[PDB]
RNA sequence: AAACCAUAGUUAUGACGAUUGCUCUUUCCCGUGCUGGAUCGAGUAACCCAAUGGAGCUUACUAUUCUUGGUCCAUGGAUU
RNA sequence: AAUCCAUGACCAAAGAAUCGUCACAAAUCGAAGCUUACAAAAUGGAGUAAAAUUUUGUUUACUCAGUAAUAUGCUUUGGGUUGAAAGUCUCCCACCAAUUCGUAUGCGGAAAACGUAAUGAGAUUUAAAAAUAAUUGUUUAAAUCAACUCAUUAAGGAGGAUGCCC
């Protein structure tokens, strides 16, 4: 619990506080990976813990799906996200509502991408340290095939 | 019985003895001012007899012609300064601590001996070099972003 | 018995009982000891145990490799697995006067 | 209630195993990694492109580590994707001193999520 | 890991200012400590025994390696750490211990005369004893005093970078060498690299032959070296801290 | 275009430190004696070294340059 | 002639073992190994605490797998390895109810220019060794013993005779 650093930047963040890291990740990561500005996009952000409800997790993200206007002609994506142990749930979360959605006959398009938090602590002697990667899963998932994002560094699914 | 011997790795490389002038401190960037070149002025038979005369005046007579039976330069090239010096298993420690008592050239100061890797065979040596050569280009790759 | 640390078991090989005085020694060796300079520390002085402590032989012990220890195949006595309140226990060969620890797994055959 | 749950289904043809390791959830974080740098290395004489690596439930964490340590320490552009395995678990319905383990046996499907992670040169 | 002990800082009285040029040259050998590769470095400054101590605590380091260091260390990904040695010749101008002990991490000694050796054995609060190499060594190396230092925990220091300075002093640093070797009877021996220009620092290799045809064997100069160093290191921090 | 595979594997098996055991000689002790104990020492050799695996045969080895068991219508000394 | 002591010659067996140490997110004089992916937390897990909501439902802040994994570490062994790795020696390492050594031949053995057992004889005057396939510095013997070569003896069950304990 000596520090956390992100793209070869010190932070002020904490791994056991989930609010923390879910509001630093929900603020700084995401939109240095993609902008809302330049596009027609309509993104929801959601971060996923292991204490949440699977089922009110699918609750909130059937109902994400379909917030924005269809009127403006939006493409709406969802951000879920979420690091260390709980991307287990996340992953759970996410098939389970891929399998409760593909069963209409429609189709869900995912945009995967995985980074990591370096942290530092004290090794065996007290002359080492010891340096710990926590990985950071993001999922962008929409009904429609082209999005105007910046999703090259992306992986299409 | 049968001959045993012993390979040994060694490199030249320049410090930037320059105190007017300030340095960047990271891993790269010292890798790189010290891994420069070597100068025109190199040879194998200019290392070898540089490295004779050093054996010469630090051990002696017999300390020299002990470890001179089988003292040959094998493989080297003036574009990396990487050499490899065959010798006996019975002086490679000799061998070694003249390697490190290595002064200067005659025409060309400021430089070091660095033994890398010893072993009794050429194709772990070349193993090893080309391992080191692979992982000299990742921190390359990683500074240049 | 499974070796958690550092030695080679074979055949024929006694299977001694952790004693009660010597029980924190034998726990801070299986949990680390390092030295300074930071690898792990095996150079140290052995609290040789007493003789009454048989409770078994091993009669298959070959270095496992699919694991990357040593694995003994022994026969421990029921009493004296009860009467331990720990699964550690000291292996040695019958030539070799070095005791190595482990943990046992009782198999049921 | 008594239930033992078996491995599932593997169906590897030839060469799919060869260049594929299966993160244990006791499995070493530098075995790993020497597993997967010998497996980079001779996929391209095994005739592949990507090393792949799988592991689910427990062994997720560290498999993502593995993945985001070569993501950026050698540079190889790395790909996941989320994929649902089936396992079946043989448990005892109820219906003399008998041996549990000699018991009647039913089986069930159940689903967990996974993730694959392909490793280029 | 490799750890050195004995990088001479350029400035041997109080009075004496430090320069940009000394500081430019001591982090180009630190640099070239690096890149040699070691992980554990261990400035170390000289003063003499008759110079007067100063009437403070938060003065007695002219090092702050925090300041000047601490962005090599965040850097290139190495440590520093405080050493003093102590060149005593009589016992007159001193007794005082308690308030250097408490600045500094680690505290040598440089006896050059009869007494200074009966001193340094006798009541001195020291970790390492280190001779003048380069010149003659004061009287003989005998075994009545340095088993006794020995057996407390006080190692004998060796400096392989006073043979590297010019010609002449090589073959007195071989005979004063040779003569602790013979005397210490190779089980307290720490080396350490007294060189402040990067063209006298050399590798693990070269120093490890250089002292085993010197007369220590192979298992002594490592583990000696390694464990040695690290132990003092840890000791050092130990009693800096409480 | 691979079939690449060794509880050594392609001529690598390195550097020393410490402990136990064996041979003879040096001495002590209980009860002649004991795979007896303890110092003062030396020796631990020679033949020779793998290149895919196993078996058989023959040929080199052990003199203060380690050892062990038995045999001899071989000689040398002593008793009946 | 019996026993003991010392030397010499010849035959046969074996090749003492144990512990610790050696920089570099990789190393060493080298080598192997730690991969049948899950903690029944996926039948859309189990509960606690606050607000609002006429209970449901929803938004935040937490607990549970604890025998828990612990970041180039960690465990093992490495020249006679079946006592000779040495040697221009021989043979196995695909089958063949059969032009394919269809060979029940002293015994064992898949084969062996392979081990051993009982008897008789032999020495360039001999079956063959020397003074007109492999190996070995000497390279079997030539009073007796010991060693080499060659020539005979097919497996199992039943009856009679002889010798021993009885
Ligand atoms: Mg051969």
């Amino acid at each position: 619990i000596n520090g956390v650093y992100y793209n070869e930047i010190s932070r002020d963040l904490d791994i056991s506080s989930s609010t923390q890291c879910l509001r630093f990740l929900k603020e700084t990561v995401i939109p240095s990976l993609a902008n809302n500005g330049n596009n027609s996009t309509s993104i929801q952000y959601h971060g996923i813990s292991k204490n949440d409800n699977i089922k009110k997790s699918v609750n909130k993200l059937d109902k994400q799906i379909n917030m924005a206007d269809r009127s403006l002609g939006l493409q709406q994506v969802v951000c879920i996200f979420s690091y260390g142990p709980h991307i287990q749930k996340m992953l759970s979360i996410l098939e389970i509502f891929k399998k409760g959605y593909i069963k209409n006959n429609k189709k869900i398009y995912q945009w995967n991408k995985l980074t990591s938090f370096d942290i530092k602590r004290e090794g065996r002697n007290e002359l080492q340290e010891e340096r710990l990667k926590v990985p950071i899963l993001v999922t962008l998932v929409s009904d429609s095939e082209i999005i105007d994002l910046n999703l090259h560094s992306f992986t299409k699914q | 019985v049968r001959l045993k011997s012993r390979y040994i790795l060694f490199e030249i490389i320049f410090p930037p003895t320059d105190t007017n002038v300030e340095e960047s401190v990271s891993k790269a960037d010292i890798l790189l001012s010290h891994h420069r070149a070597s100068p025109a002025d190199v040879s194998i038979k200019s290392i070898l007899q540089e490295i004779r005369r050093s054996l010469s005046l630090n051990l002696g007579d017999y300390g020299s012609a002990k470890c001179n039976s089988l003292l040959q330069l094998k493989y080297f090239s003036n574009k990396t300064s990487t050499g490899i010096i065959r010798c006996h298993r019975e002086d490679c420690d000799l061998v070694i601590m003249a390697l490190m008592l290595m002064s200067k050239i005659g025409d060309v100061d400021g430089l070091i001996v660095n033994p890398v890797k010893v072993s009794g065979t050429i194709k772990k040596i070349e193993q090893f070099a080309m391992r080191r050569n692979s992982k000299i280009l990742n921190i390359i790759k990683c500074s240049q972003s | 018995c499974t070796l958690l640390e550092r030695g080679h078991p074979k055949d024929n090989a006694r299977i001694y009982q952790v004693p009660e005085k010597d029980l924190e020694h034998w726990l801070q060796l299986a949990k680390g000891v390092y030295r300074p300079n930071g690898r792990k520390d095996h150079d140290l002085k052995i609290p040789l145990p007493e003789v009454h402590d048989l409770i078994g032989f091993i009669t298959s012990g070959t270095y496992h490799l699919n694991c990357g220890n040593g694995m003994g195949i022994g026969f421990i006595d029921h009493h004296a697995a009860i009467r331990q309140p720990t699964r550690y226990v000291l292996i040695r060969n019958v030539g070799t006067n070095t005791y190595r620890l482990g943990e046992w797994s009782k198999i049921s055959v | 209630k008594r239930v033992t749950k078996h491995p599932s289904l593997k169906t590897l043809t030839h060469k799919q195993i060869h260049t594929t390791i299966f993160v244990k959830s006791t499995t070493p974080y530098v075995s790993a990694l020497k597993r997967i740098n010998k497996f980079l290395d001779s996929v391209h004489k095994q005739g592949s492109s990507y090393v792949a690596v799988l592991g689910m439930g427990k062994a997720v964490e560290k498999t993502l580590a593995l993945g985001c340590h070569f993501q950026d320490q050698k540079n190889k552009k790395i790909e996941v994707y989320t994929k649902t395995i089936e396992v079946l678990d043989e448990v005892i319905t109820e219906g003399s001193d008998v041996e549990d383990d000699d018991k009647e046996t039913q089986l069930k499907k159940r689903a967990v999520s996974g993730v694959e992670l392909r490793i280029y040169v | 890991m490799l750890v050195d002990l004995n990088v001479p800082w350029p400035q041997n009285s109080y009075a004496d200012k430090v320069t940009s040029q000394a500081v430019n040259n001591l982090i180009k050998t630190l640099s070239t400590l690096h890149m040699l590769g070691y992980t554990h470095i261990a400035i170390n400054f000289t003063v003499n025994h008759s110079e007067k101590f100063p009437n403070d605590v938060k003065l007695l380091n002219p090092i702050d390696i925090k300041r000047r260091f601490g962005e090599l260390m965040d850097r290139t990904g190495l440590k520093l750490y405080s050493r003093i040695t102590l060149i005593i010749d009589d016992p007159s101008k001193g007794q005082s211990l308690s308030k250097i002990s408490q600045a500094f991490d680690i505290v040598a000694a440089l006896p050059i005369s009869e007494k200074g050796l009966t001193l340094s054995t006798t009541n001195l609060d020291i970790d390492l004893l280190t001779f003048q190499y380069g010149s003659r060594l004061p009287t003989f190396l005998k075994h009545k005093s340095i088993c006794s230092c020995v057996n407390r925990g006080v190692k004998l220091e060796i400096v392989y970078g006073y043979a590297l300075r010019d010609v002449q002093a090589r073959r007195q640093f071989v005979s004063n060498v040779r003569s602790v070797i013979r005397s210490s009877r190779s089980r307290g021996i720490v080396i350490g690299s007294g060189a402040m220009s990067p063209l006298e620092c050399r590798n693990i290799l070269g120093v490890t032959s250089l002292i085993k045809n010197l007369g220590l064997p192979s298992d002594r100069c490592s583990k000696a070296m390694g464990d040695l160093a690290s132990l003092v290191l840890l000791n050092g921090r130990l009693r800096n801290k409480s």
